[PDB]
């Protein structure tokens, strides 16, 4: 049978025994629903994720919660998949966790829907758009300068009340508008407050009845911040592979992407690469983000914001984020306390689509 | 010179000598050890013994 | 690093084997598991492989030492449970060496010219059981033709040697 | 108290009912899958860098072979090859297709068929751990390799049969410069070989398409890597373009060979060898890094004419943080390469295109 | 490479009881004391983050949960604990006393008084690895 | 002001987990109140010293090390944390929780692992410099 | 025992307690520890702690301690200066220039601050 | 051979000796040892002290070598080259500060050194 049991739990690293020749495959989903049976136990619904096979039929996985009350011993099921994120209309004006469960209070989604595994590989050289087209957006400074592409992926130097959530939100209105599409906003590993913030601004606008929102915040384990840009990024898959239609795919920080796939690799214990990232640096940016493709018959184009620790362009994390930037647009306050709005820099952003 | 002297005579000296210890295993051998082997044999118990 | 493990193994087999009562046949099995697995060499490579389940080499260790004593068995498939199986002839040549000293017996290796007598043997026992500490002492006569017109031992880890420390030391002691 | 001569014939027909159950000389079960590297029990005629191939389908290097396991790197994606699955045996050492009917096509670091367009159909192999071309086997390099490129042919002059750096930022028209001198080469006769190494394939395949608006698929080879491979595919590729630039280099022809990024090559190895628990250097790279570019760059040489004086020019791209030319890895190529071409960004944002540094 | 389970007392006892394994499953007895770190050999059936309790009265913390002992975090004086102590679960997730009791007095983390002016008395706990308000149980910061 | 205030203490000579569970200890103890509809202010003097504590339980207990030897779940533990001081809706009691750590730097820089961790956390920061402290300006706050 | 029994207020000199941490560090490397940040022991906040809160004053006498400290190359943000500063509760700097120029004590008036000027 | 048996002058020529320790280093890590400063084996300076102190001038004859010796990343304060400029009489250090400039040799007039002059 395919429920074996923990053998240990060290922190947010849980490691499950099966029985032989009926281990899961890596970066499955494995469930714990645990009902206390006496006073002396803790009721626990918990979600690991398979990170390596050990050896001796043991999985080390990753947790998407606390394992706080976890006992050796105590059953865990084999999903058989990994994480299985509802995709479709169900999602549009609907905010999730990491695990494709609806934080929002109106109600949960049926068993019966459609949905999609994180990981898949990138859509293959058969299947990508021969041309670049462009993404029309309705803004001068970004059609006139720093022209988006559909596909592309698109870096946000800003924040902190410069406008970058407006800048956001009529980017949704726009291309919803025109060109038909929907969008997908991943907060990955932000501030509880601002997702609040960021929620009841799309909601008074109007804006998110045409989007669907993921939020995996802070409080999250770092095996849950890592996957949340994937999480929404195969809801946007969804739109343009069953759709075919250009979709908005955001990731407010990706840099969290960046040093929580750090702290995953210090927590199942590898050997860090220089300044402390992952040896998988380049490779997780690239597993992100060689699936926001145009393909042939739709395309995700992504807007991404970039905190670039401690002002240096050539630490790693920017520097592997970089070689995937297709344009930048560059929000400044002495715009904006000027009375231009947008606030982009019309000279510090650029665009490799402007030739 | 007084050192060349020195060191010259105590490595012919040597060599002499490394033909001695050669020879002086041979002719032990040489000689008829029925009455020796069990007269050293008793003797060395003895000898442990004390020391 | 797998003599530490196996005398830590040996000994809780020891102090079963004293609180028992039954030192001889745990030795005997002991000997017998020893002597078995350096005549079959492949049932380590048996027992390494992968695809047999736990529960199926348990069941070829409880067929295959049968007759043994039960805290033998025990302690080959709880170190078959803990992947702790190829320490096995450490552990036997641990707990022999653990149950001679029980015994009193040690067991050294002599080298002489010529193959002594069985007295001069017992002889020799006699003198260095009361240097050693032992009671019992056992002599291994090994032929050797190297050394010439004299004995020497290596009981323990202490060489007794007088056979052709006179030339050697003569030699070092002119030169 | 039991018999050794009973235990040890029981013993012997107990191994004697199994001996033809199991099967370890050809054939291996793996014991640890994680993070692109497998290792796996049994093997025992495996040979060291010899295609092992999973039941899944995906190939392995085998590059450890330890007295208990072998240790296997995983040539593909590691998700769908678990603990117990079967591992065989190929008998061959690392070797991709590599023939005529190869030219005009995407193919991977394993010579498979990427774009498409149905089977590679080849008649040979070239191992991938091939040794270079000797002192005397070499000649003096004498024929001018044009790139059509004013200020590189005027003044970085480029010969058939040099390895010649082309470095620079981000952004900086490196792959320009490939692709200018790669379409040049049509009525010369010349191979070429554009390695993608660790690059977007959407950006990959508008390279295939700008090579084929020029006619320029007619001669070249397009070995693809992207950033969402795993790193031991990224560490194979420029070895898979070298393999294929022999075949035509020994048969007496010119080939060039571009690598796009061989510091996504070295990041990939560096990756690689810290999932190894290999201990690194500075800006954590293993010390095996020179010996990583050096025999890659090394296996272009000029031939003389006892060996066909056929020749292989490369063209390595190094991308720099902040024009740091004295970093690590652009400081390993710089000494590999004879010359090197510097792009600068200082030149390149003010309109001066190819910002060639002089 | 040895394990920490690998003591000829632990090892005599699991031979002597192979065939029918004592399950002790609440009580645990110390394999190593150091630098207020202890592992103990036992507690199957002890949780994550949980507050449990040593022989001579101090309380410890079970973060480190291995597959043959459990890494037991001292939560006060340790230079009483010796190798072969008896470690006694005492089935409660780490929590504090939690009340109007509590203001204007001195407690440390586990929740005792410190003034000394007398008991703290509170009528119940809540436990102190407690999940956030989520985003939808939120509000914009305007106060 | 101890008519309305309750004091957790952990210090120097007290063992690491309690310094490691003083402020989870100041959490559990503000969201009593806060589930009840009050509004509570929790203040943490260091948590640097908080951190080096669980850097400490964690090599002490084996886990494998981060920067400057902090482990991979350090962040983690910092924001569990701090999460926790939230405004509730009206639907929740409306009560808050309103956090202000503190960490201590060594010579003015904030560039360390700990600073960037709790800066890049909370909602903002308050720098107190010791170059304005010496020159008359108290309190010492960088405008 | 003369603060817990004669009920004084004694003094206690540490000279560089800088080498109270550092020999612990050199201990625990040997002892099976994981080394902590910069190569000093894990546990040396609590190894400082235990030193310096026994230095107290209680309510029958009391140990003020005036205690050395030799900071490696002047770098003060390695852990085992930061962790006898953060004890620390005034500085007396004794400045070369002022003893050249006669003053005796050569304390360096600005440098040297306390926690009780207030 | 020849400074030995036939008692003449011999040049050694040899390019980036620096590739011998770092041939060491590539070997090192797989050879069991642990690693040491920069990643160079803990036997960085025997094993270029049994090559490198046999390259002598004797009562015999003499060898003359002159090595060219590679500088990592343009660090003069590398583990392999900081530990062989003790073992040089004279040393000319290249720099790339000069060789921009167009100065050709490059040679530091400064850092480069010699026994000779005198
Ligand atoms: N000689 C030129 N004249 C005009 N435009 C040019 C020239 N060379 C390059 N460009 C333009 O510069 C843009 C970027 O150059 P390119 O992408 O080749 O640099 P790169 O180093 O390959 O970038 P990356 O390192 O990000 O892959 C190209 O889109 C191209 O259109
Ligand atoms: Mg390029």
């Amino acid at each position: 049978m395919t429920r074996g049991r923990v053998i240990q739990v060290m922190g947010p690293v849980v490691d499950v025994k099966f029985e032989n020749g009926h281990l899961p495959a890596i970066y499955n989903a494995l469930k714990i629903q645990h009902k206390a049976r006496n006073e002396n136990e803790v009721d626990i619904d918990l979600t690991l994720e398979v990170a390596l096979h050990l050896g001796d039929d043991t999985v080390r996985t990753i947790a998407m919660a606390s394992t706080d009350g976890l006992i050796r011993g105590m059953e865990v099921i084999d999903t058989g998949a990994p994480i299985s994120v509802p995709v479709g209309e169900v999602t549009l004006g609907r905010v999730f966790n990491v695990l494709g469960e609806p934080i929002d209070l109106e109600g949960d989604i049926p068993a019966d829907a459609r949905r999609d595994p994180i990981h898949r590989p990138a859509p293959k050289f058969e299947e990508l758009a021969t041309e670049v087209e462009i993404l029309e957006t309705g803004i001068k400074v970004v059609d006139l300068l720093a022209p988006y592409i559909k596909g592309g992926k698109i870096g946000l130097f800003g924040g902190a009340g410069v406008g970058k959530t407006v800048l956001i939100q009529e980017l949704i209105h726009n291309i919803a508008q025109e060109h038909g599409g929907i969008s997908v906003f991943a907060g990955v590993g932000e501030r509880t407050r601002e997702g609040n913030d960021l929620y009841h601004e799309m909601k008074d606008s109007g804006v998110i009845s045409k989007t669907a929102m993921v939020f995996g915040q802070m409080n999250e384990p770092p095996g849950a911040r890592m996957r949340v840009a994937l999480t929404g990024l195969t809801m946007a898959e969804y739109f343009r592979d069953e759709q075919g239609q250009d979709v908005l795919l955001f990731i407010d920080n990706i840099f969290r992407f960046t040093q929580a796939g750090s702290e995953v690799s210090a927590l199942l214990g590898r050997m860090p690469s220089a300044v402390g990232y992952q040896p998988t640096l380049a490779t997780e940016m690239g597993q992100l983000q060689e699936r926001i493709t145009s393909t042939a018959k739709g395309s995700i184009t992504s807007i991404q914001a970039i905190y670039v620790p401690a002002d240096d362009y050539t630490d790693p994390a920017p520097a592997t984020t970089f070689s995937h930037l297709d344009a930048t647009t560059n929000l400044e306050r002495k715009l904006a306390e000027m009375g231009i709005y947008p606030a982009v820099d019309p000279l510090a952003s650029t665009s490799r689509a402007l030739a | 010179i007084e050192r060349e002297k020195e060191q010259a005579m105590a490595a012919l000296r040597e060599q002499v000598a490394s033909l001695s210890v050669l020879i002086a295993s041979k002719v032990i051998e040489k000689e008829l050890t029925e009455q020796d082997q069990r007269k050293l044999i008793e003797a060395y118990i003895k000898d442990v013994q004390e020391v | 690093n797998q003599e530490v493990i196996a005398k830590r193994y040996a000994s809780a087999l020891f102090q079963i084997a004293l609180e028992q009562g039954q030192l001889d046949r745990i030795e005997e099995d002991v000997r017998a598991v020893r002597q078995a697995l350096a005549e079959n060499g492949e049932f380590l490579s048996l027992l390494s492989y992968p695809k047999l389940s736990l529960d199926q080499k348990k069941a070829l260790i409880a067929e295959a030492f049968a007759g043994v004593s039960t805290p033998v068995q025990n302690t080959l498939l709880l170190l078959l449970e803990r992947h702790r199986f190829g320490l096995v002839p450490e552990l036997a040549e641990q707990f022999l060496a653990l149950v001679d000293d029980a015994r009193g017996i040690a067991k050294a290796v002599a080298y002489s010219a010529r193959p002594l007598t069985d007295e001069e043997l017992r002889a020799l026992s006699d003198v260095f059981a009361q240097k050693v500490g032992k009671q019992t002492l056992e002599i291994e006569n090994i032929i050797d033709p190297e050394l010439i017109g004299g004995v020497r031992l290596r009981i323990g880890n202490r060489i007794y040697d007088g056979s052709v420390s006179g030339q050697l030391e003569r030699i070092r002691r002119q030169l | 108290s039991i018999r050794a001569e009973e235990i040890s014939a029981l013993i012997k027909q107990q191994i004697e009912n199994y001996e033809s159950q199991i099967q370890v000389s050809d054939v291996g079960t793996v014991i640890q899958v994680g993070d692109g590297i497998a290792r796996a029990h049994g093997l025992d005629n495996v040979m060291s860098g010899e295609l092992v191939e999973f039941a899944n389908g995906v190939m392995g290097m085998a590059l450890n072979l330890e007295e208990n396991n072998v240790g296997i790197v995983i040539l593909g994606p590691y998700t769908g090859i678990k603990e117990g699955d079967e591992v065989r045996r190929t008998g061959r050492i690392m070797e991709v297709p590599v023939g005529e009917a190869l030219i005009g096509r995407v193919v991977n670091p394993l010579g498979q068929p990427v774009d498409g367009l149905g089977p590679v159909e080849t008649t040979e192999t070239r191992p991938i751990e091939s040794p270079a071309p000797g002192v005397m086997d070499r000649r003096s390099v004498h024929e001018p390799l044009q790139t059509g490129i004013k200020a590189i042919d005027a003044l970085v002059p480029i010969g058939r049969g040099q390895r010649e750096l082309i470095i620079g930022d981000r952004q900086t028209g490196k792959t320009s410069v490939a692709i200018d001198t790669i379409i040049n080469q049509k009525d010369q006769n010349m191979i070429s070989i554009y390695v993608a190494i660790g690059q977007k394939e959407s950006t990959v395949r508008t390279v295939v398409e700008t090579l084929r608006k020029h006619g320029a698929l007619d001669y070249t080879i397009v070995v693809t890597a992207s950033a969402s491979q795993p790193a031991p595919l990224l560490f194979l590729a420029p070895y898979a373009g070298v393999a294929m630039g022999e075949y035509f280099m020994y048969k007496g022809k010119h080939v060039l060979v571009v690598y796009d990024d061989l510091s996504k090559q070295a990041a990939a190895y560096r990756e690689l060898s810290l999932l190894l628990r290999r201990p690194p250097g500075r800006e954590a790279y293993p010390g095996d890094i020179f010996y990583l570019h050096s025999r890659l760059l090394e296996r272009a040489a000029k031939l003389s004419d006892a060996k066909g004086g056929g020749s292989l020019t490369a063209l390595p791209f190094v991308e720099t943080q902040a024009g740091d030319i004295s970093a690590y890895i652009p400081t390993n190529v710089i000494s590999i390469t004879d010359g090197q071409i510097f792009l600068q960004s200082d030149l390149f944002f003010s309109g001066v295109r190819p910002a060639i540094n002089a």
